[PDB]
DNA sequence: TAATAGATTAGAGCCGTTTA
RNA sequence: AAACGGCUCUAAUCUAUUAG
């Protein structure tokens, strides 16, 4: 069950970009269900398959496939069960316009069994790490810190964030929840709601369709009917429209894949990946912090 | 009867400053940003695993077609898209001939022994996990 | 100064589009039939007038069509006219097509091998008509060309469209939410979920929308109860958040109302002759076989057959009150062997659910969900939930409607 | 400590490859 | 573990209440 996670974790100390390729992926035709078609039917997706692998092989080899199109750091933190461990993923833009997307690691441990929140000291440590990373990569403090997570930020941990953040810097905390039971259909066509439509329930909470029918792709990124993601501005001041625009922008940086877009923002996904990688094995001091060693 | 706000699709940059919505099409027409010169592939696996990886790598070199080529673009080929060579004749192969711990440790210490001792450089190690 | 690419159009569209777009990227004026949105007069005129090179695609389908063959023939006539040996350059791509079986008119011509490493072939093309003296790159031209034809056919258009949601609004609520001081009339070991009408044990009370004498048949100690003891609260204040006291907090009483809604839906469907399946966190309510006319409502089929199993459209409903008092439903597929007995194992259920949802889409899901909800309605546009003898919960048959200013053309 | 809920959260696995 | 999705299953915690 934990082969990939353990292998990626044990390679973290001696930095080695590794890609695990299953035999059932590379040469799927040979392995057959013993009564018919191969156990994995990749015939419809071969090029796409190659696409992803090539991009992954181009990413871990130190190549940057695509950028994004300032002064704002988007930080997605995700809690993994082990005690719980919070792991972050940061992305921003520097003076060179080459988007920096590495992700903050060194998971912060909350001893509580089910409190998916950070103690004040851990929150201050995480925010200091992220802010100092921004300062080192941009020689100046960011204009805004855009925290988003799959959990709602409590008053205590957000207050700790506010104490530890510097002046003239606005920080926003967003609860991005998936699998919200709002199946919005289409009554005239036979095809689902197109990707990008948003249902603003309130000035701070809304539904976003980061996935669905795409005109350019001439089909849907999701089978059946798309499930919108609930974007709620839980803390801080921010326009809901700008927040949804930022979330749609984040849904483009999935270097782990060659796909038009993914249902959830990339920062949360990569924070989840590095969190699984870390929690696979024993503690690692100053983890590499670059995605090619986890993804 | 509620207002649905539209968010314009954001453009992801590509080579030569051109921005496209689809990562695949942008890769095909323009290509990636940074020009790594090649991929010194490392393989850690069995003999059949190395054969599978080499055959699929050579398949990657040639264009490969999706069944429905408008909903998911074609693959022009690794050199066609990324502009860097990833041929299968320059591969660094390491042969493999609690249970999760030992199985991980075998590929592991093969990888560290090859990264520490072997002279040849490997940009990325492709662990062909057997099935 | 034009580069002409001739090809088998439907077969070699992908290669031709890629190569043409690249060549425009490097800065070469490229003419192709798929690059332009009679036409034959223009084709001949451009082959004869100012084209410098004539590249011909030589796939297995690129030498057996009259059109490509005779544009090649006229290109050869032009080639002899120019007194230039470097006019026609084959571009062989097909692996099944060897250097034999190639067309006679092109067999002597030194092809450019694209069979392996299309990038290598394009590099050969570029270093070929670099020192062949074929006339500043601007890749934005290639991007614009990609947007103009390959993209404009399917893009974002400012078109109004209407969406049917899964949120079915609650039309009206019982006026008073009532807590009953059932100190001894209610046994402390009794399960109030077993009560015929929804009720919750909050603060030793009996949080329910029903009157004080509904719980009589199964709870016969409760008569002769002084109604002054029960506390009745206006539901409008609860929903609007006005009622927030030391007795009950606003969020708590809203949560109790939601639990009452869920229990009321559950026991109503218990009386609606729909079968239940224990989901992970809720109950899925579906229809057996033979219970619908031609296994369909109106013209929408809710139960069908696939691979020796019977699939049934089912729904799992919960109530929420944040945006509005509304019941959100979830659509599921429940599989049975003969249509009457549920499949015990859940792995086969999940696999069959994936296989069925493989071919189900937006229109099918929407029509099935609307058919189910309208099939649960005794009213023409409302669903009754029995929360009280004189009080009912009304769920609108039509879910929340939505509209959008930007949408897409639907090809079908 | 146990129970009944709603609301949030996290873990897995599992099938299909997105209607031309 | 190419990948993204849909779904299914399980568990936990926070609240409010009731029985230990
Ligand atoms: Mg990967």
């Amino acid at each position: 069950a934990q082969f990939h996670d353990q292998l990626k974790a044990r390679l973290l100390e001696h930095t080695i970009p590794t890609q695990i390729l299953r035999e059932s992926t590379l040469a799927w035709r040979d392995f057959k269900n013993t009564f018919g078609a191969p156990i994995r039917d990749f015939s419809k997706i071969e090029g796409h398959l190659a696409w992803t692998i090539s991009t992954a092989a181009y990413y871990k080899a130190g190549g940057k496939p695509w950028k994004l199109g300032p002064g704002v750091c988007y930080l997605g933190l995700v809690y993994k069960k082990i005690q719980n461990a919070c792991c972050a993923a940061q992305m921003f833009l520097d003076n060179g316009d080459g988007t920096v997307f590495k992700g903050e690691v060194g998971p912060w441990y909350n001893p509580e069994k089910g409190e998916y929140h950070l103690k004040p000291k851990e929150a201050k440590a995480l925010l200091t790490q992220a802010l100092e990373s921004y300062k080192e990569q941009n020689k100046s403090y960011p204009k805004e810190v855009f925290i988003h997570a799959r959990t709602r930020f409590n008053d205590e941990e957000w207050n700790a964030f506010n104490e530890v953040t510097p002046k003239n810097t606005n920080l926003v905390g967003v609860t991005i929840t998936k699998s919200k039971p709002l199946k919005l259909y289409k009554t005239e066509g036979a095809f689902p709601i197109m990707r990008g439509n948003a249902y603003i329930v309130d000035e701070k909470k809304a539904f976003l369709w980061t996935l669905g029918f795409v005109p350019k792709l001439q089909s849907t990124l999701s089978m059946e009917v798309p499930n919108p993601i609930f974007i709620e501005i839980n803390k801080g001041e921010a326009e809901i429209q700008q927040v949804l625009k930022d979330i749609l922008a984040l849904t483009k940086l999935n270097y782990n894949a060659c796909i038009y877009a993914d249902g959830e923002p990339v920062t949360l996904r990569f924070a989840n990946k590095i969190g699984e990688i870390l929690t696979a094995s024993t503690e690692i001091k100053t983890p590499p912090l670059a995605f090619k060693y986890y993804i | 009867m509620k207002e649905l706000i539209y968010i314009e699709e954001p453009s992801i940059l590509f080579a030569h400053g051109q921005k496209c919505t689809d990562p695949r099409d942008g890769l095909a027409l323009f290509g990636p940003l940074n020009q790594i010169y090649g991929i010194k592939s490392g393989v850690v696996g069995t003999q059949k695993g190395l054969q599978i990886f080499k055959s699929y790598l050579d398949k990657i070199q040639k264009p490969i077609y999706n069944h429905n080529n408008i909903t998911r673009p074609m693959f022009p080929g690794f050199e066609a898209v990324f502009g860097c060579k990833w041929e299968s004749q320059n591969i660094v192969f390491k042969e493999i001939t609690k249970r999760t711990y030992d199985l991980v440790t075998l590929f592991n210490d093969k990888i560290i022994t090859a990264n520490k001792n072997d002279e040849e450089r490997v940009d990325v190690w492709f662990v062909i996990v057997p099935e | 100064n034009k580069i002409f690419i001739s090809h088998a159009t439907p077969e070699d569209d992908d290669f031709t589009r890629w190569l043409s777009l690249k060549l425009i990227g490097l800065g070469y004026e490229v003419w192709c039939d798929i690059l332009f949105l009679d036409f034959w007069s223009t084709i001949e005129k451009e082959i004869r007038e100012n084209t410098c090179k004539f590249l011909i695609v030589s796939s297995t389908a690129g030498n057996k069509r009259e059109g490509v063959l005779k544009e090649l023939a006229v290109a050869t006539k032009v080639k002899k006219h120019l007194q230039d040996d470097m006019f026609i350059i084959p571009l062989a791509i097909d692996e099944n097509l060897s250097y034999d079986d190639i067309n006679i008119e092109i067999v002597r011509l030194n092809a450019i091998d694209f069979k392996k490493s299309w990038a290598k072939g394009l590099q050969d093309l570029l270093d070929a008509f670099e020192k062949q003296n074929v006339p500043p790159p601007d890749h934005s031209k290639s991007n614009l060309l990609y947007q103009q034809i390959f993209l404009h056919d399917k893009q974002a258009i400012e078109k109004e469209e209407t969406y049917d949601s899964n949120w079915f609004p609650i039309i009206s609520f019982p006026n008073e939410l009532r807590f009953h001081r059932y100190d001894w009339r209610l046994p402390k070991q009794f399960d109030v979920r077993t009560l015929a009408f929804p009720a919750i044990r909050y603060k030793e009370y009996l949080c329910t929308f029903a009157w004080e004498y509904d719980f009589i048949h199964q709870l016969p100690k409760t008569e002769t109860y002084n109604g002054q003891e029960s506390i009745r609260i206006s539901t409008s204040d609860i929903l609007s958040g006005r009622y927030d006291t030391d007795f009950i907090r606003n969020y708590e009483c809203q949560r109790l109302i939601v639990q009452l809604i869920n229990k009321a839906f559950e026991l109503r469907m218990k009386d609606k002759n729909v079968r239940e399946y224990q989901m992970s966190k809720t109950f899925a309510y579906w229809i057996e076989k033979g219970k619908l006319e031609k296994d369909k409502f109106e013209k929408i089929k809710l139960v069908g057959k696939q691979k020796n199993k019977y699939w049934h459209f089912g729904i799992s409903a919960a109530g929420k009150l944040y945006p509005s008092p509304v019941l959100m439903v979830s659509s599921h597929i429940i599989f049975t062997m003969d249509g009457i007995n549920l499949i015990k194992s859940k792995s086969i259920q999940h696999s069959s659910r994936r296989k069925q949802g493989k071919n189900w889409w937006n229109d099918k899901w929407r029509e099935k969900l609307l058919a189910f909800i309208r099939f649960l309605s005794d009213d023409q546009n409302a669903i009754y939930l029995n929360v009280g003898s004189e009080e009912k919960i009304l769920i609108s048959n039509k879910p929340l409607k939505f509209f959008g200013k930007m949408s897409y053309v639907t090809p079908s």
